[PDB]
């Protein structure tokens, strides 16, 4: 899905991800490949992740309605 | 604790369940709930489904 | 017994042969355009065009096959600043698009809804309100112009299940609202507050504000009842100060609320009795989420039949209606009607199908 | 038009799609993959030279200077820490969690000092002599110098913040930054407006509020991108200009007009530039022609291999320090390719040929916006900072199997 940020994800239409300007959003902080073994080729191989993520990597709701809350509210 | 009980404020007065009522957190900490104070939640779509609650401090 | 006379001109049918719910006229045509009106139905959702004659012509027509969407409602509205007419759908996701198509491309997009939106109307004197019926247990007021919640009605108080159809009063001061758990609790617009709400969302910036825009919960309806449907209602209308809402009791009881003489801008929240005054009894009309029309004038009401006929009464003479009117039937109709929709002139009638097959219709006048 | 319109939906749709198809080329390319989305748009990147591997925690305390590029929220300069698994890596461990080979829990990306800000962050370079100040280029007509140490921690909600230290010589909004790792301060800026400022720094009086520009570079008839001195020799430096050369300018040499390299280079817009400490004769420059070529010094009106490899204006160059023979660049095609020089020149078979000039080693395809900065980790030898416009920061190591035997 968009990789970017998700508050442009709901904007109305004729805006979202127009790329108007700079956008902000929550911190986040991704990580997913430890270090690679190096190995060799095996057989088997060809017949788990556990990425590590920190911060908020989302958008979030206001609790009265489904209104996206923004990172600035 | 024992009782698994709250501080009574009339009864338990030296432990900080009386002093300084209209200010942050007690030194007491088994008086949180009585004082009605609580963390900051939000609400987002989870990852297994639905709604879900994200705290914002650790 | 009455003096009018339609007869069938034309008709068409659409590509993607799925139901049709929502069909309603552009009334905001003056005189000289030719009527244009427009039909919703499964992702695709298509305009027309007919002429006299006896032609029908296909203007335009969309499709939202993306996803697994639907359509509902098909309000006509337009905009002020720019005089080209605009068509709201809403469904499924619940998501509400102005389609423009004059450019032919969607203006907004509404998120919020718990469910699919049923039924959406327009506010009289600000062509910008839009009166939307959300099923999740509430209904909410949205203001076109700036994009906004401007009052979320249901609370403590409000919309027990979920309301399925409202409608407006004559002159937009009060709103009736019917729903699925058997009530018509109705929210006026008359209270300062309302109008102070309508002023700020008028004068409302989302970017000036930090903070999200404070709509107003009207947790506590000014006026409800229970004891007037048994079942849950379907439709509502306003003739005038009384009351034409419809349920599934295949009739629209035309009721005035508390007593005889009390005015009804003066009726106390507290009174718990009503009173019951007309009533336009047809038959073979049991179906659910069905919707009906009456003519800007008044003079005409019209409400469309699963079975395939059409009724249309007459609400200006002396006490009442009475007698037993006219009944329209066109030779090639097999499909259930959900809508119908007059023009502003009362000379054309379209009555759209369970196919999306349009059947315009035409008075003698 | 509409046209155009639906052409960039459709851009933008292709774009994201092929960032997810990066995505899953991480192990297979990389030693390590840590990319941090910051609150505040990333706009600059630079790596800090301390360390700190204690026993018992066999990370290394890196800090990496991130920006701030959002239109007006209290605007401020965030820098953070961050880890390195080490030599002892422990991929898993059979206890991965923090990790067994540095911090995979709790402050991974956790921000030191959030000096408020007024304006946007353009350029964070740092002192590496004097790592404590650090530089920022705003719209405004001043450069902003703070310090992480003094200037305390969690801002409060206010903004406006002094630095004690505001440059203001340019005169337009500026784009360039750079200091001088051979001599403490030198810093020297190029702007929007046809010039590159230049600031003595160094020992800059105390509460120097008020700072004048030193030297003004003005030789450049277009708008430039990119000021950046040679490592080797700290008397010059190359001032890159939308003009069609990558003038070199060679400092005290009583001449702000003339540049003393005037060599084209290129026919095109040109917005980068930088050399290499290992090779001083390597010199990559960007341009708009997509053809960034290198130079030598001793012979800089012949031309080199030019790397047939980009596909728009390139702003960001930098060759590795580290290695003998690797350079690599950047711009606004998003892509971060690297050079090599041992393949140049040289025969190759016809796969090597389908798969792009020999000379070219390394691209990097994980940016969704145009790329801002990038800069190699002076301590880990393949670790490189790179960000781009859609606030993220990317941090990975280019795999030295390639390298092998
Ligand atoms: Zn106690």
């Amino acid at each position: 899905s968009y990789a970017g940020n998700p508050q442009d994800i709901h904007r109305q239409p004729g805006f979202a991800f127009s790329r108007n300007g700079p956008v902000k959003r929550t911190p986040i902080t991704h990580i997913l490949v430890c270090r690679p073994k190096r190995t060799k080729a095996s057989m088997s191989e060809f017949l788990q992740q556990r990425t590590y993520s920190s911060g908020h990597n989302r958008l979030y709701f206001h609790s009265d309605t489904c209104l996206p809350l923004r990172p600035q509210e | 604790y024992l009782a698994v009980r709250e501080c009574d404020p009339d009864l338990c007065l030296t432990c900080g369940a009386a002093d300084h009522w209209d200010s942050k957190n007690v030194s007491c900490k088994n008086c949180s709930i009585q004082r009605g104070s609580k963390k900051h939640l939000l609400l987002a779509p989870s990852d297994v489904a639905g709604w879900g609650i994200f705290i914002k401090d650790p | 017994k009455c003096k009018y006379s339609f007869k069938c001109v034309n008709s068409l049918k659409e590509d993607h042969n799925q139901p049709l719910f929502g069909v309603q006229f552009n009334w905001h045509s003056k005189e000289g355009d030719p009527l244009v009106f427009a039909t919703v139905g499964s992702n695709r959702v298509t305009l027309y065009e007919c002429h006299s004659q006896g032609e029908i012509r296909l203007l335009q027509s969309y499709v939202d096959a993306d996803a697994d969407e639907n359509f509902y409602t098909c309000a006509w509205t337009y905009d002020s600043n720019t005089s080209h007419p605009l068509l709201a759908v809403a469904g499924s996701r619940g998501i509400i698009r102005i389609i423009n198509p004059i450019t032919m491309q969607c203006i907004k997009h509404y998120v919020g809804h718990g469910n699919a939106i049923n039924e959406l109307k327009f506010h009289p004197r600000d062509p910008n309100l839009l009166l939307s019926v959300s099923k999740d247990h509430a209904l909410r007021l949205w203001n076109i112009q700036t994009d906004t919640l401007v009052a979320i009605f249901g609370g403590v108080e409000g919309h027990r299940d979920e309301v399925l159809s409202a409608d407006y009063d004559l002159l937009g001061e009060k709103i009736m609202s019917c729903g699925m758990d058997h009530s018509l609790k109705l929210w006026r617009i008359n209270s300062k507050r309302m109008m102070n709400a309508i002023k700020e969302s008028y004068d409302y910036n989302p970017n000036k504000t930090n903070r999200p825009f404070i709509s107003q919960k009207i947790h506590f309806p000014d006026f409800s009842t229970r004891d007037i449907h048994r079942n849950y209602v379907d439709c509502v209308r306003w003739l005038g100060d009384l009351i034409l809402s419809k349920s599934c009791e295949n009739a629209i009881v035309c009721w005035k609320p508390g007593k005889m003489e009390d005015d009804i801008d003066k009726i106390k929240p507290s009174e718990s009795n009503v009173t019951i005054l007309g009533r336009f009894d047809y038959s073979q009309c049991d179906i659910w989420y069905m919707r009906f029309s009456m003519d800007f004038w008044q003079k005409m009401l019209a409400l469309g039949n699963q079975v395939g006929k059409l009724y249309v009464w007459d609400l200006e003479v002396e006490d009442p209606h009475k007698a037993k009117c006219t009944t329209l039937t066109h030779h090639k109709c097999g499909a259930a009607i959900r809508q119908t929709s007059f023009s502003r002139d009362s000379s054309i009638l379209i009555a759209v199908c369970d196919d999306a097959s349009i059947w315009r219709w035409d008075r003698l006048r | 038009d509409k046209e155009a319109a639906f052409d960039d939906a459709v851009e933008e749709r292709v774009i994201n799609e092929e960032y997810k198809i990066w995505k899953k080329n991480t192990p297979f390319l990389y030693d390590l993959v840590m990319t941090h989305a910051l609150e505040w748009p990333s706009l600059t990147a630079q790596w800090l030279p301390d360390v700190t591997r204690p026993e018992g925690k066999d990370f290394s305390i890196h800090r990496l200077v991130l920006g701030t590029h959002t239109s007006d929220e209290q605007n401020h300069l965030v820098i953070a820490s961050v880890q390195l698994p080490n030599d002892d890596a422990q991929f898993d461990a059979s206890h991965y969690d923090e990790f067994g080979g540095f911090g995979s829990v709790s402050g991974k990306i956790e921000i030191e000092i959030k000096i408020n800000h007024e304006g946007e962050v353009n350029r964070a370079r740092y002192m590496p002599q004097n790592p404590c100040i650090i530089a920022t280029k705003t719209p405004s007509s001043d450069v902003l110098v703070f310090d992480y140490t003094k200037h305390p921690s969690k801002p409060d909600p206010s903004g406006e913040c002094n630095p004690d230290l505001r440059l203001r010589g340019h005169q337009k909004e500026g784009y360039g930054l750079s200091w001088n790792p051979n001599l403490s301060g030198h810093l020297l800026s190029a702007s929007d407006d046809h010039t590159i400022c230049l600031w003595d720094i160094s020992a800059v009086p105390k509460e120097g509020k008020v700072v004048d520009a030193k030297t003004i570079f003005t030789g450049h008839t277009a708008v430039v991108e990119d000021v950046s001195w040679h490592l080797l020799h700290e008397s010059l430096f190359g001032s890159v200009a939308d003009d069609q050369k990558l003038m070199i300018w060679d400092t005290r040499s009583n001449n702000t007009s003339k540049p003393s390299h005037s060599v084209d280079a290129h026919t095109a817009e040109v917005n980068c530039l930088s050399f290499n400490p290992y090779s001083e004769f390597i010199l990559a420059t960007g341009s708009a022609d997509k053809t960034v070529a290198l130079w030598d010094l001793r012979n800089l009106k012949l031309k080199l291999h030019s790397f047939e490899s980009h596909k728009d204006e390139i702003f960001q160059v930098q060759w590795s320090p580290h290695n003998e023979t690797i350079l690599a660049s950047s711009g606004t095609d998003r892509r971060l390719n690297v050079w090599d020089l041992s393949k140049i020149g040289e025969e190759q078979s016809p796969e090597d040929a389908e798969d792009g000039p020999p000379e070219l080693l390394f691209i990097h395809g994980g940016h969704t916006a145009k790329i801002s900065d990038f800069s190699w980790n002076p301590n880990e030898p393949w670790v490189i900072c790179s960000v781009s416009e859609d606030n993220i920061m990317q941090v990975w190591q280019m795999a030295e199997n390639i390298y092998n035997d």
